[PDB]
């Protein structure tokens, strides 16, 4: 056994004083131990041993203002008394079914009457709230080419259009108006409406929203009567010169209702729980320091400083009645000065964090800056492991997630597979498990680290209530102590999510002044959630449970991704500045940049053992008994098997079954280990762990790796299988028993003929699925929109976001509804969204001054110059617009006037980048590809000298391609040299099987291809003529030149001779024959 | 927008 | 009388100096940019020059040799152009020719090398490749065994070494803008001269680099320079105009010829410019290449080979067999030139000349 670096062994305690260890049976035990008696805190117990205005009458309603009325008007719809007493629930309107044959019109509302009289129905006024009153049992109009005529069926003149009044009872009046803004003297609402400026802060909801009744612009603050000012009791302050002056200067000499001002000397009276203290005229109470005055003026309370000030201690706190205690967490010594804990292993910690092209690890302090790993794609996340010494990262480029060890040893690639847009990962190093998000299947992920039986963990929406749901993901982090993943989201609806580490538990943590939660990470040794936002430029952190939010940097971040706390200091990257840089983790003191990064440094974190705590493994051997994913259990404590993605979990007696369900186009490994795509089997590589996916009867393989090989001898990408098109030609993509359950990925739906569609495209009026299964109008009838998703009447779906933004999207008009699109529940946030002065729509704040108009009606446009650039990080253009630092000199136009890239110098390109003759960089893995990327073809030049990665296949011309792209029965190089050398690849001597015609140097091609004009393979042996003049030269389809070869379709009369001897470009066979038979 | 990588 | 070349940016025009008119040469060619010429290496009376191709867009650009006569004038005759093979040049901003064992030396301004090869271009191999940032045009006095060249990017140098490469040194760098052109004094103990295209003068100073003297001030931008007789010849770019003066600058500036803006160089055709009479110092013991040096020779490898292990004269890169000429034109006296089917040039000689190429008659 060991004693882990810094820390006791089990059964042991730690001196918090200088992190030497004593038995446990020495804490605790009546005599300090340690240097500064940290054995012997105080969280151990000692040993043991005219009458009335509104009388009225019986037959006259009573009103709280005075008024009587005639009992008759009583709940009919409308306000009789002149206070509403008769028009109100509270006293009774429950009930107030009108008399005898009105006609109930229940689209009306209580700012109208659903009732209305015969007396005028059908009478061509709109007595109903839209106006059904003219239609029900009435008779038709004519209407006029002169007047306004209603999509509905009524008819109105155009008086009646964008006055924001239903006259045509289906909106279709104010539906696409465009309303000018209010007058001059007019107040504008939130939602758009125009109401007389009188009519603000009237306790009347006349703007609709509630805009004029705003408590900002209503609020009048009473007068602070400040110093030089002597608040009296009644209000009306006066000077301090008039105090107790005899004179009565507030009512009923209110400042002199009591001027023996010494009122603490007493018990009962005034009772203030600790100290007391006069006033001019009274007492006050107060408390002593660590004690909160509460509610009742009268009492103290002790604050827990641990939850309300956690800047107050660098790590762990305890609550003390009175004060507090700053301790230590396992492995730090607490400093002289009572606050500061420091690290104590030796080992000291350093930064690790990825860069387009690059993985760097960098000391935290500036001084040191090397390099992990270059050459690589495009590296958006990265995480560690302790107890194997690896290392995990996301290519997004390349969709992959890799491995290695720290020590640059065996890099392998785990899963690499399905990956659509993985943002983020984590290692959890407690079970041994990998976790990620995917932002394009809006999902979480767990896999074992080596990249065995995924499984889906979190999906859909979070809340019950379906308003925060899986749009955007990015960053996660692992509480795996008390078994909890937190991710954060960016969608339109951000928010930072939760859920146990076996899926149940899911619930949201943080939704309130947020909008791009792009980092996250927790400090485990106080136990705070951290983040920062991207557009509000903050970084916050608050306990794990959501609650005492805390504020280190206010507005000064222009673009933070990433970040990591270690000790007291907390780091993130910067994407406008693109820098790293890092400062105190409770203040924002001490701000230090520590490189300048030429590309995003997208994701960080700080390589240390303290940073994975250990503890037990709760799957402790055995893998908890379970065959497949041990997971831990929400709490941390228990765990809970599970089975991978395409299996189907079946509960026995008392344990776990997984059963397979490997799907048609799917074939299932003989252990029934894993269930993997049907063209992964006979492809040649071995992907089951058992080798089932290479049987002993394997066809010849003449497509690549990824492509699907039909039954003879034909390839095709696997998307075309089951997509109701003939594509192999044979026709066995096409195939019953293929596609009989081809099951495909959730996120889209599947048709009738088994053919699935991106789930958004059904309903949307467009038969997709090429048998109108899509499109039906039963299905579109009976279907359910996917949870976070609004239903329209059409049958379509649409992100909830899109509800109430103006904008039709459901074709008719019900995602739109005007009645509920200008309530209070509706109005923008003030924080995250700028309101549209005219429409009604809410627009993110972002989206202001961008050159687009967003509000439809150039609000978030107009007055630009207004809007001052951020100082940090930003760059204001020539038409006064603000755009990230990093796209300045970036190579493109990004605000529409070239001021990003005025007079702009070139950049120096970085360690794994080739610098063409006109100063732009390329990677290195361009150079000498047989492609053009420079413009002036200048990766190409001189490719003689230089050597090809190891991973690259020279060409004798001196270009390279991939390895892997060698002795394939197919040309790679431009001279077919990754062929030429190859060996004989059949003991009878040729290259490629029977079915293929095979060139003089061991390229091969189909037989199609020969005689077509293509040079199909170099050195052409297809464009031999003599072995050519018994192919089928038939004239329909191949013109038969008179040097007896044949030239392939639309080669005739095409301006070039594909002949040979001048006859292709002549007359009497491209020419007209008979005249058009 | 300004967020994607 | 010398005759003089000026490419332009499409054609070559040779005017005489004392017939003062024009005579046809080659045409159909695009982006050119500097020539330099061999003086009848075979003394049967054509002269071979040497001018390189400038790229655009994905192809890239050549080094070309052609055929000049050496009498009076020749006209109508089908001049034909070969390509040496270089691949891979970028732009080739200066060009020179060693007569004294068939060398070819240019520079890439793009690039930021010197290379060397054979008349055909075959043993490719870079001289100078380190602390260049933008070389301009080259020169070369194999009597004193050292080639020179100059930088114009931000740290503007005059530099002089071996001909094969070593003994690299800095000949002056201060009160130095843009050199364009560079020119040696074959005659006056090898004095060179350079331009300046931002100080718009031209100097001179000796090969090792002492007594700087500033020549003619005042040369409405010169690009290029040539030196023949007693007389200094330079051509304004942004005008295109070609001048005269005293090679010591004691002589107003003559004017001779206005052409377009596309004019790249003037170049002086004559022998006495190279006196051919140096003979090879080359032993012929040498695998590949015999690169000169004063006082002596040195044998090379082709770029990305070097000798055999304990020997350095073999190289271990195999030999590529020579190119072959076409023959010229050779036609005289105004007579024309005609390719039969085996395409050999059959002159047609003109009324009262006989003979093969029609010499007199
Ligand atoms: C870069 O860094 C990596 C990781 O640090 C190095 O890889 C390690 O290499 C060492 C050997 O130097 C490996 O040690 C060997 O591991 C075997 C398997 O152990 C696994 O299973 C055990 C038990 O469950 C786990 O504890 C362990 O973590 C592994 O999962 C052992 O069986 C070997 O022991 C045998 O040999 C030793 C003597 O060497 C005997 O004493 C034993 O009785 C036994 O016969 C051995 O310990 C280690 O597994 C590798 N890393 C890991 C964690 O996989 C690279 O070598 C290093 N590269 C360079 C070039 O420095
Ligand atoms: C991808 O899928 C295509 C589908 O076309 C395959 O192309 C076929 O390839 C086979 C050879 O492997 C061709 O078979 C030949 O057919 C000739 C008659 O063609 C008629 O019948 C075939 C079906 O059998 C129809 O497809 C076609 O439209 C015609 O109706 C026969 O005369 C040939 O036999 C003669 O030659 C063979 C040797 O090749 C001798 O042994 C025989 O004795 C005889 O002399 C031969 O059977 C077939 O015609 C091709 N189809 C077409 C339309 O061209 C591709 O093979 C496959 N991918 C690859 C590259 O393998
Ligand atoms: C050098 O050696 C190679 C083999 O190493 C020879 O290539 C073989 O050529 C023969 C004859 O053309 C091919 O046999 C035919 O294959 C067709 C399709 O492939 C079947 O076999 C593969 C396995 O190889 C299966 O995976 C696949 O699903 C197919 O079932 C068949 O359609 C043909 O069937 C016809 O003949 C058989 C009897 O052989 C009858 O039972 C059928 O009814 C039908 O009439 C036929 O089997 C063989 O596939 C080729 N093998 C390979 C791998 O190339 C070369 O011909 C030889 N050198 C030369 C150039 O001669
Ligand atoms: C604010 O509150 C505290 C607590 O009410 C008041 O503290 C009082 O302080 C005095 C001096 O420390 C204490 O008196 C002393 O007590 C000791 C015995 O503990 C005795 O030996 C000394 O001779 C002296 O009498 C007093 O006990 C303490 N109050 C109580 C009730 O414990 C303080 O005065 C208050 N101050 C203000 C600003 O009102
Ligand atoms: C990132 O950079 C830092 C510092 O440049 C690297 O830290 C260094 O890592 C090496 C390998 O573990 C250490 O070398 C070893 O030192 C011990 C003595 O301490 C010696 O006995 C061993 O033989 C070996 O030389 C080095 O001490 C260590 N330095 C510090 C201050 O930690 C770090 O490894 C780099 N990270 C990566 C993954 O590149
Ligand atoms: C989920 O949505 C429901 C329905 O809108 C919310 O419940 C109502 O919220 C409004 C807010 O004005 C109240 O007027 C109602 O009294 C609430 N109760 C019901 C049952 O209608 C609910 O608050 C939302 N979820 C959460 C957790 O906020
Ligand atoms: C399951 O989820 C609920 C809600 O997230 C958790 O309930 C919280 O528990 C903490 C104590 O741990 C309380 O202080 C909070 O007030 C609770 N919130 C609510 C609204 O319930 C619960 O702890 C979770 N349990 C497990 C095992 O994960
Ligand atoms: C010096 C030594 O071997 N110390 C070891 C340490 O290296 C590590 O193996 C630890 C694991 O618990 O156990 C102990
Ligand atoms: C053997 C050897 O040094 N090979 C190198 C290789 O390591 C790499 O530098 C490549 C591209 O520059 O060129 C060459
Ligand atoms: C980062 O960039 C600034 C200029 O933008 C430069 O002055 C500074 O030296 C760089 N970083 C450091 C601290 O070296
Ligand atoms: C405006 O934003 C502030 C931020 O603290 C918030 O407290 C306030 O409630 C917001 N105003 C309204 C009307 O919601
Ligand atoms: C231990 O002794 C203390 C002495 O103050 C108390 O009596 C306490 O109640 C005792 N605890 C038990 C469990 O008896
Ligand atoms: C539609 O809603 C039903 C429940 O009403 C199911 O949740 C179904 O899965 C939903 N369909 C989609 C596409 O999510
Ligand atoms: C190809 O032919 C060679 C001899 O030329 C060998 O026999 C070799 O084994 C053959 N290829 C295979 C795969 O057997
Ligand atoms: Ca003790
Ligand atoms: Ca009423
Ligand atoms: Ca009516
Ligand atoms: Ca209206
Ligand atoms: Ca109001
Ligand atoms: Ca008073
Ligand atoms: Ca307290
Ligand atoms: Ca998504
Ligand atoms: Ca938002
Ligand atoms: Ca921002
Ligand atoms: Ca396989
Ligand atoms: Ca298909
Ligand atoms: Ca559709
Ligand atoms: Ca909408
Ligand atoms: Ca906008
Ligand atoms: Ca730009
Ligand atoms: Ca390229
Ligand atoms: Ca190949
Ligand atoms: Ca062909
Ligand atoms: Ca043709």
């Amino acid at each position: 056994p060991t004693r882990p670096p810094g820390m006791c062994h089990l059964d042991e305690f730690q001196c918090q004083g200088d992190g030497t260890c004593i038995p446990n049976t020495w804490e605790c035990d009546g005599h300090p131990d340690c240097i500064h008696g940290s054995d012997e805190h105080t969280g151990c117990v000692p040993k043991t041993c005219g009458h009335s205005v509104n009388t009225c009458r019986a037959s006259q309603f009573q009103c709280d203002n005075g008024r009587c009325i005639s009992g008759n008007w009583v709940c009919d719809g409308d306000n009789d008394c002149g206070d509403m007493s008769d028009e109100d629930q509270r006293h009774h309107c429950e009930l107030q079914n009108c008399s005898s044959t009105q006609f109930t019109c229940v689209n009306s509302r209580p700012p109208n009457r659903r009732c209305i009289p015969q007396y005028w129905v059908c009478d061509g006024d709109a007595d109903c709230s839209d106006a059904l009153d003219e239609l029900q049992n009435c008779t038709m109009r004519t209407c006029s080419a002169g007047e306004f005529s209603c999509a509905n069926g009524r008819c109105v003149r155009q008086s009646f259009r964008c006055d924001r009044r239903n006259d045509c009872g289906d909106y279709s009046d104010e539906r696409g108006c465009s309303y000018p803004p209010c007058h001059a003297n007019q107040f504008t609402c939130q939602n758009g409406r125009c109401i007389p400026r009188f009519f603000v802060c009237d306790e009347d909801n006349d703007c609709g929203d509630g805009s004029d009744e705003q408590e900002h612009l209503c609020h009048t603050p009473e007068p602070t009567c400040p110093l030089h000012q002597f608040r009296c009791d009644n209000g009306h302050c006066i000077e301090m010169g008039r105090v107790c002056n005899h004179v009565d200067d507030c009512s009923d000499n209110s400042d002199e209702k009591g001027c023996g001002i010494n009122e603490c000397l007493d018990s009962s009276i005034s009772r203030c729980d600790h100290n007391c203290t006069d006033t001019i005229t009274s007492f006050y109470c107060s408390c002593l320091p660590g004690y909160k005055l509460m509610s009742d003026k009268r009492s103290c309370v002790d604050i827990d400083e641990c939850k309300e000030s956690p800047q107050l201690c660098s790590q762990k706190c305890e609550n003390v009645v009175g004060s507090y205690i700053c301790k230590c967490a396992p492995g730090y010594i607490r400093e002289p000065d009572g606050k500061s804990c420091r690290q104590n292993s030796n080992i000291e910690p350093y930064l690790i964090f990825s860069n387009r092209y690059y993985i760097r690890n960098l000391t935290t302090d500036g001084s040191s800056y090397s390099l992990i790993l270059q050459g690589l794609g495009n590296v958006v996340a990265l995480d560690f492991d302790r107890v194997e010494k690896r290392l995990y990262w996301i290519d997004a480029e390349k969709q992959i997630i890799e491995r290695m060890f720290l020590n640059k040893t065996n890099r392998e690639t785990i899963i690499n597979h399905r990956l659509r847009r993985a943002e983020s990962l984590a290692v959890d190093w407690v079970s041994r498990k990998l976790y990620w998000l995917d932002a394009i299947l809006d999902c979480l992920f767990v896999s074992d680290l080596e990249g065995r039986h995924r499984k889906m963990i979190a999906q859909h929406c979070v809340d019950a209530n379906n308003t925060f749901c899986f749009e955007h993901p990015r960053g996660i982090v692992l509480h795996p102590q008390r078994g909890h993943v937190y991710w954060a989201d960016w969608g339109v609806h951000a928010y930072i999510g939760r859920i146990g580490m076996d899926g149940t538990n899911k619930s949201v943590i943080i939704s309130t002044k947020i909008e791009w939660p792009n980092a996250i990470t927790i400090d485990y040794t106080n136990d705070l959630l951290y983040w920062a936002d991207a557009h509000l430029g903050y970084i916050e952190f608050s306990d794990l449970e959501g609650h005492h939010r805390h504020t280190v940097y206010d507005g000064s971040l222009p673009h933070p991704f990433a970040l990591t706390i270690f000790e007291d200091t907390v780091f993130w990257t910067d994407w406008n500045t693109r820098t790293v840089e890092k400062g105190n983790k409770y203040d924002g003191s001490g701000r230090v940049v520590l490189v300048n990064t030429t590309h995003k440094p997208f994701d960080i974190h700080v390589y240390h053992p303290y940073r994975q705590p250990i503890m037990s493994n709760p799957c402790g051997t055995n893998n908890g008994g379970c065959s497949h994913l041990c997971l831990i259990k929400a709490g941390g404590r228990g765990f809970t098997c599970a089975c991978p993605d395409d299996f189907q979990t079946v509960q026995l007696r008392d344990r776990t079954l997984c059963m397979p369900m490997c799907s048609s186009t799917q074939f299932l490994c003989g252990n029934n280990e894993k269930c993997i795509p049907i063209w992964w089997k006979c492809d040649g590589q071995k992907d089951c762990s058992d080798g089932s996916d290479e049987p002993d009867l394997c066809p010849h393989r003449f497509c690549r790796l990824g492509q699907f090989q039909c039954r003879d001898g034909n390839c095709t990408s696997p998307q075309a299988l089951c997509n109701a098109r003939q594509d192999c030609a044979d026709g066995s993509d096409e195939d019953r028993v293929l596609c009989e359950h081809h099951r495909c990925e959730s996120n889209e739906w599947q048709c009738a003929n088994k053919r699935c569609i991106p789930q958004s495209w059904q309903c949307d009026s467009v038969n997709d699925c090429l048998d109108n299964s899509d499109e039906d109008t039963s299905h579109c009838a009976s279907r359910t929109c996917r949870p976070g998703q609004f239903k329209c009447n059409n049958g379509r779906c649409i992100p909830q976001s899109w509800k109430c933004d103006v904008d039709n999207d459901c074709g008719d008009y019900s995602d739109e509804p005007i009645d509920e699109c200008t309530t209070a529940a509706y109005n923008c946030d003030n924080h995250t969204e700028f309101s549209c002065k005219t429409n009604y729509r809410c627009i993110p704040q972002w989206a202001v001054c961008n050159g687009f108009d967003d509000c439809r009606d150039n609000s978030d446009e107009q007055g630009c110059e207004s809007v001052p650039c951020h100082p940090s990080g930003d760059f204001r253009c020539a038409n006064h617009h603000c755009i990230p630092l990093r796209w300045k000199c970036d190579g493109t136009d990004d605000c529409g006037d070239n001021s990003d890239e005025e007079n702009c110098v070139p950049r120096e390109c970085s360690e794994s980048e080739f610098r063409c003759a006109d100063q732009q960089c390329i990677p290195s893995r361009w150079v000498c590809d047989q492609e053009n990327d420079c413009g002036d073809n200048s990766d190409e030049r001189d490719c003689e000298m230089k050597t090809c990665h190891p991973e690259h296949f020279q060409c004798t011309s001196g270009h390279c391609v991939p390895k892997a792209l060698a002795c394939d029965g197919r040309a790679d190089c431009l001279d077919a040299s990754d062929e030429s050398a190859c060996p004989t690849r059949f003991p009878n001597g040729t290259y490629c099987p029977a079915a293929m015609f095979e060139c003089k140097n061991h390229v091969c091609i189909q037989s199609f291809w020969i005689c077509d004009g293509e040079n199909d393979c170099v050195d052409g042996s297809d464009e031999e003529i003599h072995l050519c003049f018994n192919i089928p030269c038939e004239s329909p389809q191949r013109f038969r030149c008179d040097n007896s070869r044949c030239v392939y379709g639309h080669q005739l009369c095409n301006g070039v001779d594909d002949c040979g001897d001048g006859s292709d470009e002549k007359e009497e066979h491209c020419r007209k024959p008979t005249h058009k038979p | 927008x300004x967020n994607x990588x």
